């Protein structure tokens, strides 16, 4: 995702990535109080990029979300610490090729 | 499943017979 | 190791019935 | 007689080719047809094979790796209607490896009324750009066509051939080209005009009735469809099946009788292969829906007074509780199918968890079998079981068998407590804490024991009462 | 597989001119599409991110944008580094995806093609061959069609074309046409004939010569 | 960052070629390589990826058998094995560091062919006629493999006016011709064929009487 | 090295009771043997009128630590050898100027 | 371990290379 | 498939050090 940088570029300190297991439409941050304890978002802390100078600088902040159920949809969204937040975005991880359900189907 | 049996795993040349049909 | 289109022709290397 | 010829049930074919010749009296399969994994049949086992009656599949179709088939213009040349009211992962139509097929040639296919197209992986397969899907699909978005000869510069698609060229094929637009449209060297895709809808039209352009679909033999008439739009009934396409006759299978109209026979007792095959059929709504179907039980005399579905009553089914037709555990999975039922055996030996408040799990059972249509429990005192548990059937029964024809429990003291309090036990024995023994006399009442009532028990015989009178607001004193 | 669909294929202006192209998404991607330059050389550079976010260096005059399911590039004020080719990618769904592209060429005046036929050499009539070629030279719009005619019959056998890419000086284009014969079916025909059919005239243009003296 | 690229790979049919793309400036195993095939005249079309970290790979199902995607975290470098080519003619192939930037291209050629030095001839006559209104020579270089050849005119000068078009193969060897347009009151095609260390030139002379 | 870092639930690092010891023999990249980072409650690291922490090598990090004064952050550089910006730090006295007792009770003003 | 992986088990051809010494 | 003294063998058809 994009990079931040505030007005004085200067001493940019993290992002922060939500994903939860999610069905359709009906999920936003302030969801199930947070609050301390028992939480309602998966979290991630990202650590700020490296710039490498001025020409070419997007060496866009990443996340690899591991531990994931297959064919399950996630509520997605980055923040950038304590500036500019990611809309919440829905990803399926994958499912089975047609192929391969049809096997497992047509061979016992 | 036999997709889970050879292909995202290895079975064995026997595993692979039992249900022919 | 096994796989694909292959598990096919595996099976009927096997089967030959 | 629209399909004069038989209904027949869903198909796999595998293997051989011998199997097939089970369709050659359908006119219509009620289900699904696959045809796969044919790794020796050769162009002539096809030559002379065709299905001619074939006008209808339910479901979908689906061929697989079968050798040696180079088109299916021959093997079913009249299928009109794939209606895929079940799909094989979203599709109706599945042609994939089929190594030798060079043509669909499925020239009389309409309409598919559910579902999608997939076409993949077929080295020889064309004639497929000169289909236009539009006329069959309303949706052609979800198709997947790929990995056909098709996708490489080797097609030589040909539909002229008459005069070539002059007055022959329809030809419909793609974005901005024009394609004539066929299914083979020698048939046209069927077009109609836009006002027939998905009726279909004869062959000088009339609309089919707007309950026929697909195609007719003469125009708007409802007896003279191929296929029909909503449902069937005596040679007859109808918008809704008129009375006495119910909806079955989303297309055709049967009676009460049919619908009967259908449920009547499938013994066993609970997992797939029973159901066990039911009226709702003008409608024989599988199985009530939600907040409906079966009124049992005319198989009529009738919203449930509280909760549903629910059927629990037994793997191997037994099980054995030994713990809270167990039991738990038996919770909310009210009918079992199978037989139970208790195992129970110790724990912590058993009767009070036991009649939380175990307390709605109302009827057992095997057998009752308790053994080593050495924890029970009493099977009051069983708070509202009424019914042991004995359809099934222990060896030596035991529907109720109590054997070696040490503490067990009462069965049930028959001042209060009514059981019917249908078929089968009964078996006691090693019970030291269990009289004769609970046991006897019980064979009454249904229709090594007591040793260690001296059963009631004296009574004890109080000669003294005084109570306090906080004592009482007796002797 | 989400089909993307590229519009138009090609497009002419003029420097300093303001044009967009389109990509039509079958199916909703959201914002998640690319927008690709690829030059001459054949080196892809991307442009946009995220439908309308500019890659670093990329000149401000390149804008993206989105309307319902188009998505389009906007080129503010053409450059002549700008006239290559542009496609647009879905990263939405496991199919990554891309649109067939936009070519985008420099407007000229129309011009009718010069056209040349050349009978084989003798120095290649002594190798045993017979290469019959025909330019059709500095044309413009692109499009063109050629037909060979031996002794007054349409010949298609042999025949192979090559264009050039727009010329950097006038903006034109050229085609060759090259028939290959043997030298002895070559010695069996009279006249050869090479014809270009062009939008600046509704009438062909015809060259030929008879297999005669030089 | 640069993602460089390996070929010309000319191949025979029936064999597997083995195209790399060694990566420099960010670290390789924090992002996925993607690669793309071009069929030239035409578009993009996605092959499929590998994550260097895991060595776990996606491939389009049009290229699942066809593609084998490896990398070696050792070298930076990823590759890509084609199986089995026939009459693909040619194509070019790209990998991508997740879109942002892509390698250079490399192109990959299926032939039988052999190393063959062209036939190199003048075009210049009409026959009969020799009318004025600019005359336009030519040079036909034909029966050559591999690619590329350099055509020039007149050693270098007489760069107005030329058309080099560019090389069709037929039938396993290349043709490549170039027009020349020049005033009627006004010649050499010059040749050279790196690939064979071969220069032949032709005095492009007409066709006629004693001149 | 030690590192907090995000600990939102913080309001002491005294938890770590026996600590006499940070020897810096690894490092957080920049050289930090004790780093902390964006920790919204934080604010006391330990009790230095009792606690005596020493750090052999490295140097110390304090970023956004809202409720941390400085002062025990330069308390913490003497002992051991965007802070402090969302509390104010002691300053005035309120005197009781009246007290009463009885056995349930305490009545104060 | 190898005797799991191959034995008690079913080792694919590359698991199988891998720690080869 | 795969085992006791021939784990030894295929690992050497593999190997070839
Ligand atoms: C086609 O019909 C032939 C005659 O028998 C009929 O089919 C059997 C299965 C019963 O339905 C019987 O009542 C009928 O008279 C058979 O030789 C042939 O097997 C039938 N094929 C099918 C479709 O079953």
């Amino acid at each position: 995702w994009e990079p931040y940088w505030p007005p004085d570029f200067r001493d940019l300190l993290g992002f922060m990535l939500f994903y939860k297991e999610a069905p359709y439409q009906n999920v936003t941050e302030f969801d199930g109080q947070d609050a301390c304890g028992s939480n309602s978002w998966t979290v991630v802390d990202i650590d700020p990029p490296l710039r490498s100078n001025d020409p070419k600088s997007q060496n866009h902040p990443g996340w690899l979300m591991r531990g994931l159920k297959p064919w399950t949809q996630y509520a997605i969204f980055v923040k950038t610490l304590v500036g500019a937040k990611s809309d919440i975005i829905y990803v399926q991880t994958d499912a089975t090729t047609f192929e391969d359900y049809l096997h497992n189907v047509v061979f016992v | 499943g036999i997709v889970e049996q050879c292909c995202a795993s290895v079975c064995s040349l026997y595993q692979l017979e039992n249900y022919c049909n | 190791h096994l796989c694909g289109s292959h598990l096919v022709e595996a099976l009927y290397l096997v089967c030959g019935e | 007689h629209l399909y004069p010829g038989e209904v027949c049930p869903g198909m796999d074919i595998r293997n051989n080719l011998t199997r097939l010749h089970e369709l050659e009296n359908c006119s219509v399969i009620e289900g699904h047809l696959q045809i796969l994994l044919m790794f020796k049949t050769r162009p002539e086992d096809f030559r002379d094979l065709s299905f001619p009656k074939l006008i209808m599949i339910t479901d979908y179709l689906l061929l697989f790796r079968v050798y040696g088939l180079e088109s299916l213009k021959d093997l079913f040349p009249n299928l009109t209607v794939i209606r895929g009211s079940r799909l094989f992962f979203n599709y109706a139509l599945v042609i994939f490896e089929m190594v030798h097929l060079k043509e669909l040639g499925l020239y009389n296919l309409m309409n598919i009324t559910r579902g999608s197209v997939r076409i993949e992986k077929n080295n020889e397969l064309c004639y497929l750009a000169t289909i236009d899907w539009s006329r069959i699909l309303d949706s052609v978005e979800d198709n997947h066509i790929v990995l056909n000869k098709d996708d490489n510069e080797e097609c030589g698609d040909i539909c002229p051939g008459t005069a070539k060229g002059k007055t022959n094929c329809p030809a419909t637009v793609i974005n901005g080209q024009f394609v004539e449209r066929c299914w083979t060297h020698s048939h046209c895709q069927k077009v109609c005009p836009t006002i027939c809808k998905s009726h279909g039209c004869t062959a000088e352009g009339l609309c089919c009735h707007s309950e026929c679909l697909g195609n007719c033999s003469q125009p708007d008439d409802p007896t003279k469809c191929v296929a029909c739009r909503n449902f069937y009934l005596d040679g007859r396409c109808v918008e809704t099946c008129p009375p006495p006759y119910y909806h079955f299978q989303d297309w055709r109209c049967v009676n009460f009788s049919f619908c009967q026979d259908l449920h009547h007792k499938c013994k066993n095959s609970r997992r797939q292969g029973c159901h066990q059929y039911v009226i709702h709504n003008n409608k024989c179907i599988p199985e009530c829906p939600s907040g409906y039980t079966m009124n049992s005399s005319n198989l009529l579905c009738t919203p449930c007074l509280g909760p549903c009553p629910k059927v629990c089914h037994l793997l191997e037709g037994e099980k054995t509780i030994d713990s809270v555990t167990s039991a738990q999975e038996l919770r909310g039922c009210t009918v079992i199918n199978g037989s139970l055996i208790i195992n129970i030996r110790g724990g912590n408040n058993l009767a009070a968890e036991l009649e939380a799990n175990l307390g709605l059972i109302e009827e057992i249509s095997g057998y009752l079998k308790i053994r080593r429990s050495y924890a029970l005192v009493s099977l009051s548990f069983f708070r509202k079981l009424r019914l042991i059937r004995g359809e099934t029964l222990e060896i030596g024809n035991y529907s109720f068998y109590a054997l070696d429990n040490q503490n067990l003291r009462q069965l049930w309090d028959w001042s209060k407590h009514n059981l019917t036990i249908t078929q089968g024995k009964l078996f006691f023994h090693y019970n030291p804490k269990l009289c004769l006399s609970e046991i006897h009442k019980m064979e009454e009532v249904s229709g090594t024991n007591g040793d260690q028990a001296s059963c009631e015989n004296e009574l004890l009178k109080f000669s003294y009462i005084r109570t306090s607001f906080d004592k009482i004193l007796l002797r | 597989d989400i089909q993307m669909t590229q519009s138009p294929s090609s497009l002419s202006a003029s420097l300093g001119e303001r044009v967009s192209l389109t990509c039509r998404a079958s199916q909703d991607i959201g914002g998640n599409l690319y927008w690709l330059q690829q030059g001459p050389d054949g080196t892809i550079k991307r442009l946009i991110y995220a439908t309308s976010s500019l890659d670093s260096g990329v000149p401000k005059r390149f804008s993206g944008s989105r309307s319902g399911s188009d998505y389009s590039l906007t080129i503010s004020s053409l450059e002549s580094e700008d006239f290559v080719d542009y496609y647009c990618l879905q990263y939405s769904s496991s199919p990554w995806t891309f649109g067939g592209g936009t070519k985008l060429e420099i407007k000229r005046a129309d011009a009718a093609p010069t056209v040349s036929i050349f009978p084989p050499s003798s120095e290649q009539l002594t190798s045993g061959g017979a290469s019959v070629v025909c330019f059709l030279n500095n044309f413009y719009p692109k499009d063109i069609n050629v037909k060979w005619k031996i002794d007054g019959s349409e010949r298609q056998n042999g025949v192979l074309n090559s264009w050039t890419d727009q010329d950097s000086k006038d903006s034109t284009y050229s085609m060759s046409s090259t028939l290959t014969l043997t030298k002895d079916e070559y010695e069996r025909h009279n006249s050869y004939t090479c014809e270009a059919t062009h939008k600046t005239s509704t009438s062909p243009i015809v060259k030929s010569f008879n297999r005669g003296e030089c | 960052v640069q993602l460089q690229q390996s070929g010309p790979e000319l191949v025979k049919p029936g064999a597997l070629v083995k195209i790399s793309c060694k990566a420099s400036g960010y670290t390789f195993t924090n992002y996925d390589i993607h690669w793309v095939k071009q069929r030239p005249g035409q578009g993009l079309e996605w092959i499929g990826w590998i994550y260097p970290g895991d060595g776990s790979t996606k491939y389009n199902e049009k290229f699942k058998g066809k593609a084998t995607l490896t990398a070696d975290k050792s070298s930076s470098t990823a590759y890509m094995h084609l199986s089995s080519l026939t009459s693909e003619k040619s194509a070019v192939y790209f990998c991508a560091r997740e879109w942002a930037y892509w390698g250079q291209g490399t192109l990959v050629t299926v032939s039988a062919a052999k190393t063959t030095a062209p036939s190199v001839y003048p075009l210049a006559p009409v026959c009969g006629d020799t009318t004025g209104s600019s005359v336009t020579l030519g040079c036909l270089v034909k029966g050559y493999f591999p690619e590329p050849v350099t055509l020039t005119w007149n050693s270098g000068s007489l760069s107005s006016g030329v058309h080099t078009f560019p090389a069709v193969l037929q039938s396993d060897l290349y043709t490549l011709s170039s027009s020349v347009t020049v005033t009627s009151s006004t010649i050499t095609c010059n040749v050279a064929h790196p690939a064979s260390s071969t220069k032949v030139d032709k005095k492009i002379e007409p066709r006629g009487p004693t001149i």
